[PDB]
């Protein structure tokens, strides 16, 4: 999807129910045209950001069905997420013998969440994605034998 | 689809399976190779020094693991920083009291 | 007082880290070889000219802090240890500037490269920041408009740097109409017509599979050879109820557009945020005074909105003289306090 | 289906002039000649047409044309006392990675591929060949 | 803390329930009954009911006082506008439909539809073109939804969603029903914000 | 006579919903509940009152 | 079906009063030129017509 798709359905579907909440600092919300959307409201110091998560929690679901249904099998993640990154990990080797998936696929397999369950990690960004079994169809041969993508 | 008289077509023709990437929109190149990684955000309220420790721990502990054609660096740390800042404040500290 | 009222504002001196940030914004629907093109060759710039100083850079594709897309890249930057690097000349301000007047050599992508401040998590990146909030609810054209004046004229002025838009500018798009009428005359429904065209080109995943004792995804898209340019689109059929294959150019066609890729809100309302460095030797505070005084000058209709660390220095210097008075009087009170009388305190605060 | 070309070669004749009514497509014919039974009726193939050829044609690459604001494609040239000026035309064909624009530009034209983000139309502006192509 | 574990209770409980009322979506609330105020909106020369006022309380009223300092939350008599199609059944049978195919090709011809890129990922080796396809879209104006094609025939003779339905713009709901000394009216109940001065 | 509702659509940027029952005065007294008809299997409509 | 004008007007001729009772429409008929050959039968047009 693109853009305008996120524009005011999902984002506007939130930020008219984001504002009353306790020792509200700003709201900033932010949609791209690769379909994502990122939603920040911070607050003053001094207040748990447990407590301001469950505000934030039992606030959203006022609208939770009201976004397309299809991105709801993806799920709205919640995130104390900070400002920026700690440290990065992960490389390639000297020998070479691995693309720059194989690698990533690695990383998010096996290193991951040994990684996340590790104490004070609160959020993880990792480039690249797992493997998936991605299955090219080629039109051609499906006007060759009757077939629709369906 | 499979016709009665036993012919048929699978999905071996019209497409090509291929174990390849779920999304391939990020990649990450480090020093020119190419390589991939996990930038790992802090959680709120909890120390730096302990965390980082734990995060080479967990990677040291399972790094046998890895294959021969593997391996880990580290291209992006804020620890050091860390470490050096408050043994400099240590260091004037005993400089301070000494003077006076 | 006048020594007072002459010294300018800021907060938090800048100081190294060791690290360094820079990001690439490849002119809009450019592809993302295009952008890889550039972030290799001031990767490899900074690895053989700056050896003295980098240690190792990491460069991603794809995503940066002003977005993400293809025409987009990042690079962390990460320096040698502090006692390998003596001198003033391989600080990260020195090898910063230094760089930068490097990158206006790549004429093809608008690079910047900067660092973040003293503590790191306030923001990744020093200087000001804030949004171009379009309060009277005016259009969207006339605050990009607005957006690209200010940038005309921060450009002029001596006394910013680094200014930057950190959206991304307008792109074109591809709008694919389909005559419905047409489509369900030639017997073919509409549903498959979506279905088709929301998995040959919209990747559907389907389903799990198990891998290596793992779940992982299923996706479904068609090869890469067959979505490159309009008229691939020509080369996928739907099958109609009569059982025969129609093409997909025999009921739609396509025409070009103009939509903005990356949207943000501010308070609910519309905005586009700028940031921006301050020039060398003058402080921050007399830059946000410059954005003040250019912010002045602006279209009606729409006003400016402090964010971040600029927010936070705002309200520090603020909050000041009430700390200093409250200060005073309580120490001059407890002073009288111990002591007996006014007359010595009120003297002795002088 | 399998990718690869036939061998020989073989003309064709227009032998359906009404439109069908369920496809919404006309249908052609062709003559091959079969001297090994390679061909067998009833195999999916590819033909490759040919219609007709332009003369005088002009290519622009695809980095230095882009289209704005509810309107056709625009393109920034500059004119012979070096000032860039903007220029719309009508290149709607992909052949490769170039536009197959049909009027608008002419040959001789230089047009900006590198350095458009540093630059607004009526500006004097120096010139260097630029390094996207292959050529 | 008592909101949240209600929610997560009924969040849990919520695959259990028809699809018709989970897609209405449950709401959960900690109003107990008091308010700061009641604010009302009324129409007095009667160019209004209750149904359009309510609509601009929703869209141009509830942004600016959620906007102020002090307000917790509130609730509105009524909801905002909605997309009434009323069906008619004698030319239901005369075209020989049913509410069902209504149903389906709205389903069908009223959609957002996810078309990618031109030049998405894993491109081939050499391009230079890239650009988001802005595929189907949703319907905005009544216009629109009574162009909505029910069926047609190979020889062009159709039947749109205009003789056999009246479409317009109306109400959500019609049960409740206020007016204030006569004339129609719709309002808001605000609460204060805790921590909050009452009077600023 | 239960107002179904089908999916959404924008208006003027905020998503709303659309509705359908069938009109007012098809709904009001019990024989007009006769005056609704149902495609059998083989394509003739039925009364409801049948 | 492109959505192009076509440069020759025709004439119109009634030939079928009898409502088809699947759509409630009837079928109007009219002749058009065709000197070149650039219509084909069979192909989805949209006929303009006058009234009052």
């Amino acid at each position: 999807a693109s853009a305008e798709t996120v524009q005011d359905t999902v984002v506007q579907v939130i930020e008219q129910q984001m504002n009353g909440i306790d020792n509200l600092r700003y709201i900033s919300s932010e949609s791209n045209s690769d379909g994502s959307m990122t939603i920040t409201v911070t607050f003053e110091q001094g207040t748990d950001p447990d407590i301001a998560q469950v505000q934030v929690q039992n606030k959203l679901q006022l609208a939770t069905p009201l976004l397309p249904q299809e991105v709801q099998r993806q799920g709205i993640r919640v995130t104390k997420a900070v400002k920026n990154f700690l440290m990065v990990v992960g490389v390639v080797s000297t020998d070479g013998s691995m693309t720059k998936e194989d690698l990533s696929n690695y990383i998010v397999s096996n290193i991951q969440d040994p990684l996340s369950r590790t104490k004070g990690v609160g959020d993880f960004q990792v480039f690249g994605s797992q493997y998936s079994m991605r299955i090219w169809l080629d039109p051609a041969k499906l006007n060759s034998y009757q077939l629709t993508p369906g | 689809k499979v016709n009665p008289d036993g012919s048929q077509v699978r999905l071996k023709d019209v497409a090509d399976v291929g174990l390849g990437g779920q999304d391939y929109s990020i990649n990450a190149q480090f020093n020119g190779s190419p390589a991939s990684g996990i930038a790992i955000k802090l959680a709120t309220g909890a120390n730096a020094l302990d965390t980082a420790k734990a995060i080479r721990q967990t990677i040291a502990n399972l790094e046998p693991f890895m294959p021969q054609g593997m391996k880990v660096v580290y291209p992006y740390d804020t620890t050091p920083v860390v470490s050096a800042s408050i043994h400099e404040v240590v260091k004037t500290l005993g400089e301070a009291i000494l003077l006076v | 007082i006048w020594m007072f009222t002459r010294i300018p504002t800021a907060f938090l001196p800048d100081e190294d880290q060791g690290v360094l940030f820079a990001q690439v914004q490849t002119p809009p629907g450019s592809s993302a070889e295009r952008t890889q093109v550039v972030v290799d060759s001031m990767r490899e710039y900074l690895l053989e000219k700056e050896s003295s100083s980098v240690s190792s850079v990491f460069t991603v594709t794809g995503f940066n802090f002003a977005g993400r897309g293809q025409s987009s890249g990042m690079a962390f930057i990460m320096l040698k240890p502090w006692e390998e690097r003596p001198g003033g000349e391989n600080s990260v301000f020195e090898l910063a500037k230094r760089a930068q007047m490097h990158f206006f050599s790549f004429k093809d992508a608008m690079v910047f490269a900067f660092a973040p401040p003293s503590v790191l998590e306030l923001g990744n990146a020093t200087g000001f920041d804030l949004f171009l909030q379009d309060q009277a609810g005016v259009g969207h054209e006339v605050l990009l408009q607005a957006r690209n004046k200010f940038l005309m004229l921060a450009a002029q002025n001596p006394a910013l740097q680094r200014v930057r838009p950190n959206g991304m500018s307008d792109e074109p798009q591809y709008k694919l109409e389909i005559d419905d009428e047409k489509a369900s005359a030639l017997g073919v429904s509409l549903a498959d017509i979506n279905s088709t065209v929301s998995i040959a080109w919209g990747s559907s995943y389907v389903n799990d599979f198990i891998d290596r004792g793992r779940v992982k995804r299923v996706y479904l898209q068609g090869r890469p050879d067959a979505r490159m340019n309009p008229d691939d689109l020509s080369k996928w059929y739907v099958r109609n109820d009569k059982g025969e294959m129609v093409p997909f150019n025999a009921f739609a066609t396509g025409k070009w557009e103009y939509g903005s890729p990356k949207l943000e809100r501010y308070n609910g309302v519309p905005a586009m945020e700028i940031l921006g460095e301050p020039a060398p030797g003058l402080s921050s505070g007399d830059a946000m005074a410059a954005v003040e005084e250019i912010v002045k000058q602006l279209p009606k209709g729409v006003g400016y909105s402090w964010t971040g660390l600029s927010y936070e220095e705002r309200l520090s210097g603020s909050q000041a003289p009430a700390l200093y008075a409250l200060s005073l009087l309580v120490v001059f009170l407890c002073l009288a306090a111990l002591y007996e009388s006014w007359s010595i305190p009120f003297s002795v605060m002088l | 289906e399998d990718g690869s070309q036939y061998p020989l070669e073989g003309r064709l004749e227009f032998s359906e002039v009404s439109v069908d009514e369920g496809t919404g497509s006309v249908t052609i014919r062709a003559v091959f000649p079969n001297p090994n039974n390679e061909l067998l009726p009833g195999m999916f193939v590819h033909a490759q047409l040919q219609e007709g050829v332009k003369q005088k044609a002009i290519l622009a690459p695809q980095q230095g044309v882009t289209r704005d604001l509810k309107g056709q494609a625009t393109a920034l040239v500059v004119n012979a006392q070096n000032k860039v000026e903007l220029r719309v035309i009508k290149a709607d064909r992909v052949i490769g990675d170039k536009w197959l624009v049909t009027e608008g530009l002419n040959a001789g034209d230089k047009i900006i591929t590198e350095g458009l983000q540093f630059v607004q139309p009526g500006v004097e502006v120096k010139t260097v060949p630029a390094k996207n192509v292959a050529s | 803390i008592a909101q949240v574990q209600v929610q997560n209770k009924l969040q849990l409980a919520t695959p259990l329930l028809p699809q018709e009322v989970q897609r209405q979506g449950i709401r959960v609330t900690k109003a107990v009954k008091n308010f700061l105020m009641v604010v009302g909106v009324v129409s007095t020369d009667g160019s209004m009911t209750k149904e359009d006022l309510s609509n601009y309380i929703v869209s141009n009223i509830q942004d600016p006082l959620s906007r102020t300092k002090g307000v917790g939350d509130f609730q509105v008599f009524g909801s905002q506008y909605s997309m009434r199609i009323w069906l008619d059944p004698a030319k239901l049978n005369s075209y020989q439909l049913t509410p069902g195919d209504v149903s389906s090709a709205i389903q069908a011809q009223n959609v957002q539809i996810s078309s990618g890129q031109l030049g998405g990922l894993p491109a081939v080796k050499g391009q230079q073109l890239n650009a988001t396809i802005i595929g189907k879209t949703r319907l905005q104006t009544a216009e629109q939804f009574e162009n909505i094609l029910l069926k047609v025939n190979p020889d062009g003779s159709q039947v749109r969603l205009k003789d056999v339905a009246d479409v317009g713009l109306g109400g959500q709901d019609y049960s409740i029903n206020a007016q204030f000394n006569g004339s129609p009216a719709s309002g808001i109940a605000i609460k204060l914000a805790t921590g909050a001065n009452a009077l600023d």
